[PDB]
RNA sequence: ACAGGAUAACCGCUGAAAGCAUCUAAGCGGGAAACCUCUUCCAAGACCAGGCUUCUCACCCUCUAGGAGGGAUAAGGCCCCC
RNA sequence: AUGGUUUGGCACCUCGAUGUCGGCUCGUCGCAUCCUGGGGCUGGAGCAGGUCCCAAGGGUUGGGCUGUUCGCCCAUUAAAGCGGCACGCGAGCUGGGUUUAGAACGUCGUGAGACAGUUCGGUCUCUAUCCGCCGCGCGCGUCAGAAGCUUGAGGAAACCUGUC
RNA sequence: UCAACCAUAGACUCGGCGAAAUUGCACUACGAGUAAAGAUGCUCGUUACGCGCGGCAGGACGAAAAGACCCCGGGACCUUCA
RNA sequence: GGGGAUAAGCUCCGUGCGUCGAGAGGGAAACAGCCCAGAUCGCCGGCUAAGGCCCCUAAGCGUGUGCUAAGUGGAAAAGGAU
């Protein structure tokens, strides 16, 4: 509600694209599409914006109102300037390197982790205990990132595990 | 029987026979039946007979 | 138990009216 | 794939490896099988092919068999048996007419033998089911192989369906899994399998690919 | 006296139900009142006077709530522990026309003119049926008002 | 977790909420961490 | 067994309602010897009694030729026989 | 508050008979899971645990004593689960115990005799009609009669685990 | 442990003679219920083509014996400072 | 109202209280004691009660306004709960 009523606005190096409730749209990082809600009004708006109201105040409303303004902000600027995430490795022995597209974790384990990239996303690493994910979709950056944050069980003694950048984990001490 | 030829009329049984009473019908059910089977358009005539002696708004207290 | 519990609560029907032989 | 093959169970006996190592083998008759018809989706609904073994007179044939041997294009033979297939890639390879033999598998290859078990007759449930009797001595009245009891009592008030009782063992079909070839006598025509095979000797077995170890 | 039909009366229809977005229950008991005979005022309960009933699209059938993933199909094999349940996700993807069978299976009645009037249900979870031969009548589902 | 019929707060930063049909408690302190049931 | 699917507890992503937050309300994922598939076996009396093929695919008589009844046959099968 | 397995309360079927404990055999079910499996929290460094949640697929030893169930013990184990099914199962077995008649000890009783006291001994009947279950046939049907090969709705089985 | 095999007498098959206890009936299913509180027979469903043969013994609260235990009533015999 | 654990389909009393007993019929799925109603017989006539009107199953997938998301309805406590 009071996240949906205001709009987005569209920068320049953008093509919004409607039948309905569909959404189409591109930019310079690629394209993007969303179905929207039913009961969730959409509109284009003359300067250049995508206007989202709702009809009714029924909680539903309410709730889809603000979840898909809140999608549309999120799809054009990742189509527009994209959505990062920059993980960093802790502990002795905990790397990563870029086998072509997928990744490939040491980890303490007796075998090396292969992180296949799926579609819409590209990897990067600045270095062995330092990288990034890169994509259009949040959701799919986040899946992925979570997915590779959760490749060690947590180690709050000694921390040695995936973290994102500014992470500030929990943290015991084991003192015999 | 009777339901299914009222509902083929376009008429429930139950306002079928509210409208016979309030047309004054004393037909019995069995002659009812017998006509559906026999003369239905005998049927479709005490059916428009009880359509025009049932009230404008049946769910009115009256 | 459950067979007691059923067959009590069998008399809170519109038919039975709350009580019932036995309850 | 699973390629296969219809054959003749021969005998058991021995031979050694390259290590000396003893191998009880199966010689399989795995024979000159012919194909006769080919199994599709757009007109039988899956995929097989259809092969058929054993020299057999062409009077003992019942003629609508001697038929479809015909429409196939070949000579009757005793035995006919349906090999199911994956995919119209698989059954692609197989034309009518084509001849297989023991050449299709390979030393090492492992293999699953479907077959006709033993007839054992009607058996108690000791033979049949493992099940121990009773003692011999201790006072028992009659009951050294007998199975007990055979249910409950009034809360079930019945014996439950599949219990385990005294019947009918044997000529079952038997597929026993992953038995390694030790040789392939092409020769001859037959296959030594490393172990047990289903059924009596002269028993028709079919010697298809392991589904599982390939 | 009152009618029975006699050996040559009994008039048989072919309808025809789009299952597609109807609601399950709604169109079984529909589809159990043509199958019965409910329909006709030559109806008899101790005759299979009804009308023959195809179905299709029943892949597309509504189901309301969580019935789609909490209410289960069970069935039992006749040995212990042989009960199996499926849920109606699993049913429709598996076998699309066994829930609307079953749903106007259990709306009719349990007898030997039950199974007699079970044959006359066509099936189909396509849009398309074979028999079109039959010239069946499209049938919507209607309300009579009052 | 824990998983009691009675969840609630037990600091501050313990939040409640309804998840999945199931009364939830949240915390940066997982011991916190609570469930009904 | 391998493998797959859908899942439990659980871990989550994107995210509102509730300017934040929230694994959820719309959505998206992961996830167990359980479940479905997979493996083996029975199975169309599966009364929706299935399917692909092949074979015989042909005679008489009586009732008054209506609907049948009887006989002789084919393909084939059964019995006897080893 | 659950459950209904314990001791009980009631005395509702059964006294023109519903055979009892324990064991043997055969199992089947539930999960309130002993192991195996998955996971959360931890005063979880790691090994190993504790606690809670999910999970009933499979598995869950052999012996000494005792009629014994239970229990203790011995060795093992991955583990040596808890319970229901007439404290499952005697028209399936045993019959050691309890629970007839014999006899004896102790105690009680004048006595005959008695003892949820002990002790030794002590008939376990029945050709399966029906259901059910295991298997096997005969008949008819599946819109002509036959034959071969089959699909697989739907069921059954299996599902364990250690050491290095 | 841990059971396997052989023979014989039965069981099985054919021929011949030919009983029995029992029996309210009968084209005598299963589940969850309900019910004189443990159902083939009732309810709601599920399953099941009809008829036999060999077998097993869970139920028919199976047969047998008007429960011996318990109680009530009555006997009998026994004891004794009734 | 007593006894009982203010348990028992418990027991013992009271009640110009009822029903069964000795009472069919309809409803309550089935179901002596609950609800309706007290069966002279017959009728292929009608109105009703209780209870019900999507299909099984006779009658309404009734009308209007709201509520419910838990299949609540179509068992349950202390207590917990943006």
């Amino acid at each position: 509600s009071r996240i949906g009523k205001q709009p987005v606005p569209v920068p320049s190096g953008v093509d919004v694209t409607i039948n309905g409730q569909n959404l189409s749209v591109k930019g310079p990082k690629g394209t993007l599409t969303l179905d929207v809600a039913e009961p969730i009004s959409v509109s284009r708006a003359e300067d250049g914006a995508i206007v989202v109201t709702r009809p009714d105040d029924e909680r539903r409303s309410r709730s889809l109102h603000g979840l898909s303004r809140t999608l549309i902000a999120n799809l054009v600027t990742g189509v527009t300037e994209g959505y990062t995430q920059k993980m960093e490795i802790f502990g002795v022995g905990y790397r990563v390197q870029l086998k072509g597209q997928n990744l490939e974790f040491a980890l303490g384990y007796s075998h090396p982790v292969l992180i296949e990239a799926p579609e819409g996303i590209t990897f990067a690493v600045e270095s062995p205990t330092k990288f990034s994910v890169s994509g259009i979709d949040k959701q799919k950056v986040g899946q992925i990132s979570a997915v590779i944050r959760r490749l060690r069980r947590p180690d709050p003694y000694k921390g040695k595990g995936v973290r994102y950048e500014g992470e500030q984990i929990r943290r015991k001490v084991g003192k015999t | 029987r009777i339901n299914a030829a009222a509902r083929a009329n376009d008429i429930t049984y139950n306002r079928l026979i509210q409208g016979l009473k309030a047309a004054g019908v004393e037909v019995d059910r069995k002659n009812l039946a017998e006509l559906a089977v026999s003369d239905p358009a005998a049927f479709t005539a005490l059916v428009d007979v009880a359509r025009a002696a049932l009230p404008e708004d049946v769910n009115a207290p009256s | 138990a459950k067979r007691g519990r059923k067959k009590r609560d069998r008399k809170h029907s519109k038919a039975n009216h709350g009580k019932r032989p036995n309850a | 794939a699973r390629k296969g093959i219809l054959g003749t169970k021969l005998g058991m006996t021995q031979v050694f490896d390259e290590n000396n190592k003893v191998v009880p083998v199966t010689v399989v008759k795995a024979g000159p099988n012919v194909v006769t018809r080919i199994r599709t989706t757009e007109r039988d609904g899956y995929s097989a092919v259809q092969l058929a073994y054993g020299e057999i007179s062409p009077r003992k044939v019942i003629k609508p068999v001697a038929g479809q041997f015909a429409a196939a294009g070949v000579n009757p033979r005793r035995h006919v048996a349906e090999l199911r297939l994956d995919d119209e890639a698989a059954v692609a390879e197989y034309e009518v007419g084509q001849e297989l033999t023991a050449e299709i598998f390979s030393d090492g290859a492992y293999v699953d033998v479907t077959g006709t078990s033993k007839g054992k007759g009607f058996a108690g449930t000791m033979k049949r089911h493992g099940f121990r009797g009773q003692g011999a001595a201790h006072g028992a009245q009659a009951v050294h192989r007998r199975p007990g009891s055979i249910g409950g009592c009034a809360t079930p008030g019945r014996v439950f369906k599949g219990t385990r009782m005294s019947g009918r063992m044997g000529n079952d079909r038997v597929t026993t899994q992953n038995l390694k070839v030790h040789k392939v006598d092409a020769e001859n025509g037959v296959l030594l399998i490393k172990g047990a095979i289903p059924g009596r000797n002269g028993g028709l077995v079919v010697v298809r690919s392991a589904i599982k170890r390939g | 006296p009152t009618y029975t039909p006699k050996a040559g009366d009994t008039t048989r229809s072919w309808y025809v139900i789009d299952a597609s977005d109807v609601v399950l229950g709604r169109l079984a008991s529909a589809a159990a009142t043509l199958l019965r005979g409910k329909h006709k005022p030559t109806f008899t309960p101790n005759v299979d006077g009804g009308d023959f009933v195809i179905v299709i699209n029943a892949d597309k059938i509504a189901v309301s709530g969580d019935k789609l993933t909490k209410k289960f199909a069970y069935r039992h094999s006749g040995y212990p522990g042989g009960l199996r349940k499926r849920t109606i996700g699993e049913l429709l993807e598996k076998h699309p026309t066994r829930v609307v069978e079953n749903a106007i299976i259990g709306m009719l009645p349990h007898n030997k003119l039950g199974r007699q009037i079970q044959k006359k249900l066509k099936v189909y979870a396509g849009p398309d049926h074979p028999h079109a031969a039959q010239q069946p009548i499209p049938f919507e589902i209607k309300q009579v008002a009052q | 977790m824990k998983v009691n019929p009675s969840v609630k707060p037990i600091c501050d930063k313990c939040r409640v909420i309804r998840r999945h049909g199931r009364v939830m408690v949240i915390c940066s302190d997982p011991r916190h961490k609570q469930r009904q049931g």
